[PDB]
């Protein structure tokens, strides 16, 4: 029953070092979110929900790391207060503390099998949306003020240089050009806009329009829809499936790996070594990372280094654990 | 004597963190440039994108970073070996050692703002000039994206742009003062002569009138380089920012953010002497690169974060850099405050 | 009436020679010390004794059976038993929990009988009112007697014993040397490598003294104070 | 010279590590803290030193008042805290490591400070060691460094923190010399080592503290025959 206790430590560790891992994550995801907001020129008002629509996508990488970590810390810490040592000095094995670990590994790899099978395809169903209510039909919440709007594909373009929302200036919106002063917009959507000038003069022969101030409105508001290779009997293979199942492995490979990477080095210096066993997993990580470009999913196939190095690694994680 | 080894022990340190910290960036800026590598070159964009974008590493993010962790582990150890109870223990005052770590403080702030406003947007530009053997982009590379432009009321597009300084395209629209087009040019290449952007066969259709349809074809304060920003960076001189703040503050946040970059390296000084002297009870190096390590990244978000999200009210880039950066040194003033 | 010999004894870490030969022997129900020089033999020589630090030269045998091949792992499977000087008890385990928990490790005994040798600990060494409490809950004195109990719960022989007067309070070490010897009343070996000598030698029956690497002195306390080139090295009287 | 305390308490979590305990010690004297672990010799000689602050405590010199002042004002005047552990400054050779102590010396002139380096390298015999570091030396060696190191300082009081620090019997009659070469000269030494034996072999007087109450106070042999140190501390 000492594997209760062990196991008991971890949960103490895992599921709070998950809660700070969390957070870190969520910065980083609240930059590239608030990078978006500005250069990206995309809404602010799906700034919030996307933060959570990338939840199960960081998941990811938090699950594997969180019980690689937390085991990490808890054997070294009770290496320390030398109850490891001492576990040892009264019979046990080894393999005491591995048992542990896969006890504990097959709860963390089934929350991982929840971000893969069904967390892992809802996220990417609303990542195809980006909410097409706010992408292709952009209103108020838009707002260019002082800079340019690039839609489409390089025709169509806005500049504003308005107030608040009241008088507008420049317009622009190309798609050959249309020039306003005065302007407001009302959604319920037509943009109201006072003096002004029209064009699509394309040569010196062809047809060029005009106009002046009018309140102008063009009632548009098309809500466009999501557009506007797997399991296989045989044993196909290798399209994404080969990562997708991949950070499951890693639950376990990691488990394995960092046991005896946390009660062999400490001696020397308490967090120092932990460089080592934490090196590991990121050299492993950037490779998995790496290796899903060469041609990723559906058509192009993924070559077997994923699932190579997968294996090469776990001969890694079993010769450590034989010494 | 004891001065020199108060200066010395902390500033190999911060050298240490930042060898330290920028190498686990530049091992990681070079897997991510063999991910995008097969377009002409592997080794050259290998070593264009490492060896040259290793200095805009520092400054920009891992300076503050090493003035902390570093600072802070450079008195850890001293504390640790029991060093720092010794020098009081001998006369050396609390403030004689703050006055030590400050003092290597000024001559490290003075190598920020020199390789930060000088060899920082150098190693910068010329590592994105390098990514001429990898095509589709911006820069003075141009393959499926239209150029825009602004010339006061005035607007120009471009379809290409190529770096024999000549542009594939050009459609200068003069505007009026009441912004009513009088020209719809076309150049097949409107090439630059020392002062003037010469005009190469004029299309100025003319609209001073409703009525006034002119259309004459024939053969100014147009920005040549000074327009030239590519993929909209800011990572670039505090004086290339300047200049392009009066040619909407995106821009700005990065001028004001490249200045307090000198003053938070003094402040995280300030910062490790607040931390060192505050949560002292012999608690072990863990503890405090664990702090070292997380206070780094809680300043990273006030900046990357925090920085960006005064973009909500529109309140002015000081107040969102060198303001987010000096309420680093008001935990600091309040920690130094509380324990004395 | 097992017996623990330590022939030909070495080691050396990098390119010091931390250790040359040496031998040692300790025989059940009995006190045997391992002094000399800070690091120079002692301390050092003891792990490989224990089976923590490499053997490089001789052999180490149990019950008349090789054992210099065995690590720490399964050596207490037949009669070794180690007490580190830190504080090694199970923090989040109760007192009754962590002694059983280590007990039930051991197969030769009945589910129900590991109860029955738990509230037998409980009696032998005094610690049937913390039974419910909490490891790291304890005193110093406390948590001895837990650490002793729970190191015995596998029936081992050759207790090897890494500095036992830690707490240096000359009230408090004549307890500790008491059931030291208590110990050696159960028929069980004693190993000790604790620095003051003047509390060793007070319960030792025979102990051996390595300086340098080679063995220099062995036998009866009264011996080795007599003896001219131990005083040469360590004591000087 | 002389160094009083008077009246010393301090509280933990309401634990009271010590209540009302008053020690003198004077220049030449060399007295001795000791009592049980954690008893009230541990804080109570940290108190004098002026790391833990007294709660209801008193501080005398020879006359002047510290218990308010702490340990860089203390050192000043003539106190000399030296720890267990080495702390000799590893990356700084022996003479600037003296040297450096000698800088915040303002009663010592530019010259009659180097001379001061010079004269404590031939009297604890380390003349031998002078370009070398610190990196490594011989438990003798070291601790020798330590307290000509502690005395650039100029000292009135040396508080020795277990000056026995795992120290063979063979090398504890050298480090026991030490304390009768300084017991020599002007200075009152406090010492506070586990090692009651030889603590006991140097030390004029010795005050024994338990609960946080003082309780035995004399020569050693005026402690060894008292019963209540023989039953709590003794046996
Ligand atoms: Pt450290
Ligand atoms: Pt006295």
């Amino acid at each position: 029953i000492i594997i209760r206790y062990l196991v008991r430590e971890t949960l103490k560790s895992q599921l709070a070092i998950l809660f700070i891992l969390l957070l870190i994550f969520f910065c980083q995801k609240l930059v590239r979110i608030l990078g978006a907001a500005v250069d990206g020129d995309i809404p602010t008002n799906l700034v919030l929900s996307l933060l959570g629509l990338g939840i199960p996508e960081m998941a990811q990488l938090i699950l594997p790391l969180s019980l690689f970590l937390g085991l990490l810390m808890t054997l070294g810490k009770l290496y320390t207060e030398s109850e490891i040592t001492v576990m040892h000095a009264c019979g046990l094995s080894k393999a005491v503390l591995i048992k542990a670990a896969m006890i504990l590994a097959v709860f963390t790899g089934a929350v991982a099998a929840v971000n893969v099978m069904w967390a892992g395809p809802w996220s990417s169903r609303h990542q195809d949306e980006v909410l097409a209510e706010a992408k292709a039909n952009p209103g108020m919440a838009a707002l260019a003020q002082g800079q340019f709007q690039q839609a489409s594909d390089g025709n169509a373009v806005m500049f504003i240089e308005s107030v608040n929302g009241n008088r507008f200036h420049d317009v622009f919106l190309a798609q050959s050009v249309v020039v306003a002063d005065s302007g407001e917009l009302s959604q319920q959507q037509y943009v109201t806009l006072n003096k002004g000038t029209r064009f699509e003069g394309t040569a010196m022969l062809r047809d060029f329009r005009i106009t002046d101030f009018n309140n102008y409105q063009a009632i548009i508001g098309h809500q466009a829809v999501s557009a506007d290779t797997l399991w296989k009997t045989h044993t196909d293979r290798a399209a994404e499936l080969h990562w997708r199942f991949t950070l499951v492995a890693t639950v376990f490979i990691m488990a394995l790996m960092v046991v005896p990477l946390s009660v062999v080095n400490p001696r020397q210096g308490r967090v120092l070594s932990m460089l080592p066993a934490m090196l590991l997993y990121l050299v492993f990580f950037l490779l998995q990372t790496s290796i899903k470009s060469n041609g990723g999913k559906g058509k192009m196939d993924p070559a077997i280094w994923m699932w190579a190095i997968n294996l090469l690694y776990f001969a890694l994680a079993v010769l450590l654990n034989l010494w | 004597v004891l001065d020199r080894y108060i200066g010395k022990t902390i500033f190999n340190t911060i050298m240490m963190t930042l060898f330290m910290l920028v190498s686990l960036s530049g091992i990681i800026k070079f897997v991510d440039q063999l991910k995008k590598s097969g377009q002409g070159s592997y080794d050259a964009l290998g070593a264009g994108l490492y060896t040259i974008l290793s200095v805009p590493k520092d400054i920009q993010i891992f300076f503050p970073m090493a003035a902390l962790l570093g600072a802070l582990l450079g008195l850890g150890m001293l504390a640790q070996r029991s060093e720092l109870v010794v020098m009081q223990a001998s006369g050396f005052t609390r403030l004689q050692v703050a006055l030590a770590v400050m003092k290597t403080a000024i001559p490290l702030v003075l190598l920020t703002m020199a390789i930060g406003e000088w060899v920082a947007p150098q190693g910068e530009q010329m590592a994105r000039n390098y990514r001429a053997q990898q095509m589709y982009g911006g820069s003075l590379l141009s393959t499926q994206q239209g150029l825009w432009a602004k010339d006061g009321h005035n607007f120009v597009y471009i379809e290409r742009v190529k770096g024999n300084d000549e542009l594939g395209g050009v459609s200068i629209y003069a505007f009026n003062p009441e912004r009513r087009l009088q020209s719809v040019r076309y150049a097949a290449s409107a090439k630059f002569d020392s002062e003037n952007w010469r005009l190469s066969q004029v299309d100025e259709s003319d609209l001073t009138d409703p009525k006034q349809v002119t259309g004459s074809q024939m053969v100014n304060l147009t920005p040549d380089k000074l327009g030239v920003v590519a993929l909209d960076p800011d990572a670039l001189s505090i004086s290339g920012l300047h200049n392009y703040v009066k040619y909407p503050g995106r821009y700005q946040l990065n001028m004001w953010s490249k200045i307090f970059q000198p003053l938070s390296v003094a402040v995280m000084m300030l910062m490790a002497l607040s931390f060192i002297f505050g949560p002292l009870r012999s608690v072990p190096m863990g503890v405090r690169v664990v702090t070292g390590i997380s206070f780094g990244f809680i300043f990273y978000v006030l900046d990357q974060i925090f920085g960006p999200l005064t973009l909500v009210y529109g309140i002015p880039p000081i107040i969102g850099a060198l303001l987010p950066s000096a309420s680093f040194f008001l935990i600091s003033l309040w920690l130094m405050m509380r324990k004395a | 009436m097992a017996t623990l010999t330590a022939k030909n004894l070495a080691k050396a870490y990098k390119g010091r020679r931390v250790v040359e030969d040496v031998s040692l022997t300790v025989n059940s129900g009995e006190i045997v010390g391992l002094l000399g020089p800070n690091g120079a033999g002692k301390t050092t020589t003891f792990y490989m004794v224990v089976g923590i630090v490499p053997r490089d030269a001789g052999n180490i045998i149990i019950d008349d059976e090789d054992i210099s091949l065995l690590p720490l792992h399964a050596r207490a499977r037949r009669g070794i038993g180690y007490l580190p000087q830190e504080a090694s008890i199970f923090r989040r385990l109760s007192v009754y929990d962590n002694l059983m928990a280590v007990l039930q490790i051991r197969d030769d005994l009945t589910s129900e009988q590991r109860e029955d040798r738990a509230k037998e600990l409980m009696e032998e060494f005094h610690i049937e009112h913390l039974r419910d409490s909490l490891g790291q809950a304890l005193s110093g004195g406390e948590r001895r007697r837990v650490e002793i109990a729970r190191a015995l719960a596998a029936n081992p022989k050759f207790i090897l014993l890494d500095e036992p007067f830690a707490g240096v309070d000359p009230i408090s070490v004549i307890d500790i040397k008491r059931i030291i010897e208590h110990l050696r009343d159960s028929g069980l070996g004693v190993l000790i490598t604790d620095h003051n000598v003047r509390e060793t030698l007070a319960v030792c029956e025979r102990a051996y003294i390595v300086s340098q690497g080679h063995l220099i002195a062995h036998g009866t306390p009264q011996q080795i104070l007599e003896d001219e080139q131990v005083k040469r090295v360590y004591l000087g009287e």
